[PDB]
């Protein structure tokens, strides 16, 4: 009965 | 399952102190366990860039990565005239870690391994691998098989801090895997042999504490089988 | 860069954060700063709140047997999160800015701010047959869309995430630790003198740990066996202190050293879990959801603490054992020392299979 951990990313500056 | 690391630029050349890119494509999400190498004729293939981003220690600055999505690039402002060489792309997030096939491009700590030969087919040999300067207990022990004309693939690992055997399936139960923690070598015991175990095999060092890209490996040895003697 | 993201059951609740670590730079710890993505078109309660705490489940069993959650709560603080107070005001922290930049009004960001004095995220080795969480120190971050902190919280309206702290060794590298002791005895006209060092204070996991001993057995006795024994002082407050002891790397030596004669010798020893895999109750470092880890690290007591944290110390001592002719004659001798992570570049991409 849970989720799931994933990730994202980002722009520098 | 089993992850496949794609390899576009298969085939370059003419190519003298450019910018040039090298394309990895993912077969799977892979986040940033991913990491480069290059490898000149038969060599000892050493690191280049580890997790994507980090330039290794003294590795010219020429050299740079980046990944967007599961695609990864590789840069050379500038290539300088001994760069020429094979370059491999490898993902390390998933067991077994996988190789593709790398780039050609052309113009026209101690460790060692031993124990190689040639030895017919359904046979049995010992593979060794002398490492020095270092230590077993902080650092995890692999062998990896280059088939000549084939992409690179984990085949053996050792975690001696966690007493852990790691093997592929094309060697489950069929080649096996130990580390004379004493001696600091690592020794691998090759049965039922076929064809495919023709290969020169590498062990390389990991810094098992805090797992990073393959940094310092042997200078390979060859295992040949063949039906005559 | 890359953030981490973690989604609730319901939908509703979005966390980003960005280390799922934090840098105790001794003076201060890393702040909890992470974005909370909510739905107010799913929000229908308004009020949304998010946890920190640092807590510390109640040693394996409970009623005798393993089983419930009885965290016991070293410390709890939660933030108001939607709608932000118009009260609480402090400034955007560029990671955070940039993920809003990256979503948007929709989302809102918090800081929890970790106070010294608390304990590294350790767990205690389970027992083979541990299918419970796996009972230690770890901090917590939760989210949940909820009237008031009163309110039953559901576990459909709450999402939750672990988080670690870490310690890093102190660049210069400590004074080499020696200890000398010159036990007499009664049928000994001149007493048996021990001398044992380290070959320096500073250690890394997996890296061997190498002592000198040098002897001087005049008396009238030997000294038979020797014993090396590096040993987890590990020390609970969970309602006092309690400095429950394992032995993690054990060396044998028949090195005789008989009545009139020296002796001097170096040893290495090397901890790791294989060897104390069958262990019930050793202490390991930060523990993330069912993965392999190492060995506890050397956890720092600051010196100008009071040592009343009621957590979890981790300090590490290795024994010289000399048995002697037979009294409790035979003589330990005890030299602390430090073994922790080296320096820190990134995040524990942990081996495991697909």
């Amino acid at each position: 009965e849970s989720c799931t951990t994933a990730s994202s990313s980002l722009a520098k500056d | 399952g089993d992850i496949q690391m794609t390899q576009s630029p298969s085939s370059l050349s003419a190519s003298v102190g450019d910018r040039v890119t090298i394309t990895c494509r993912a077969s799977q999400s892979v986040s940033s366990a991913v990491a480069w190498y290059q490898q000149k004729p038969g060599k000892a293939p050493k690191l280049l860039i580890y997790s994507a981003s980090s330039l290794y220690s003294g590795v010219p600055s020429r050299f740079s990565g980046s990944r967007s999505g599961t695609d990864f690039t590789l840069t050379i402002s500038s290539l300088q005239p001994e760069d020429f060489a094979t370059y491999y792309c490898q993902q390390y997030k998933y067991v077994p870690v996988t190789f593709g096939c790398g780039t050609k491009v052309e113009i026209k700590v101690q460790l060692v391994e031993s124990g190689g030969g040639l030895v017919q087919p359904g046979g049995s040999l010992r593979l060794s691998c002398a490492a020095s300067g270092f230590n077993v207990y902080s650092s995890s022990i692999h062998w990896v098989r280059q088939a000549p004309g084939k992409c690179l693939e984990w085949v053996a690992s050792i975690s001696s801090y966690y007493g852990y055997t790691y093997y592929a399936d094309s060697v489950k139960g069929r080649f096996t895997i130990s580390a004379d923690t004493s001696k600091n070598t690592a020794y691998l015991q090759m049965n039922s042999l076929r064809a495919e175990d023709t290969a020169v095999y590498y062990c390389a060092r990991s810094r098992q504490f805090w797992y990073s890209g393959l940094d310092y490996w042997g200078q390979g040895t060859l295992v040949t089988v063949s039906s005559a003697a | 860069t890359r953030v981490f993201k973690k989604a609730s059951p319901n939908g509703k609740l979005t966390v980003y954060l960005g280390k799922r670590d934090f840098v105790d730079h001794i003076d201060l710890v890393d702040p909890v700063d992470g974005v909370v993505l909510v739905d107010p078109e799913y929000l229908k309660e308004r009020r949304v709140y998010v946890t920190l705490t640092c807590a510390f489940r109640y040693g394996r069993e409970d009623l005798d047997v393993l089983g419930l959650t009885f965290r016991k709560d070293l410390f709890v603080a939660n933030v108001q999160s939607f709608p932000p107070a118009p009260e609480d005001k402090k400034p955007l922290t560029r990671l955070q800015e940039r993920l809003i930049k990256k979503l948007g009004e929709h989302a809102y960001p918090f800081t929890f701010e970790i106070p010294p004095n608390l304990p590294c995220s350790v767990t205690l080795q389970p027992g083979p047959e541990d299918t419970g969480k796996a009972c230690g120190v770890d901090y917590e971050v939760k989210a949940f869309c909820a009237e008031n902190l009163e309110e039953k919280i559901h576990k459909r309206n709450s999402v939750r995430l672990v988080i670690r702290k870490v310690q890093y060794a102190p660049e210069r590298p400590g004074p080499q630790p020696t200890a000398e002791t010159t036990r007499q005895f009664l049928m000994s006209d001149k007493p048996l003198h021990l001398e044992a060092s380290l070959d320096k204070e500073i250690y890394y996991h997996g890296e061997p740990i190498s002592v000198n001993v040098h002897v001087t057995n005049n008396t009238n006795k030997t000294v038979k066996k020797i014993k090396i024994s590096v040993r987890q002082y590990a020390d609970i407050c969970l309602f006092n202190t309690a400095q429950y002891k394992c032995p993690v790397a054990m060396e044998e030596a028949d090195d005789t050293v008989a009545p009139s004669s020296t002796f001097c010798k170096v040893y290495t020893l090397t901890p790791f879990l294989a060897n104390n895999r069958e262990k019930r109750g050793l202490a390991l470092d930060g523990k993330l959801k069912h993965e392999d880890t190492n060995l506890a690290s050397s956890t720092l007591l600051r010196e100008g603490a009071n040592r009343e944290i009621l957590g979890i110390i981790v300090s590490y001592k290795v024994k010289v054992k000399l048995v002697v002719s037979r009294a409790s004659s035979d003589v330990a001798v005890e030299l602390p020392f430090t073994l922790m992570h080296p320096k820190p570049k990134e995040e524990p991409p942990h081996r495991e299979v697909p």
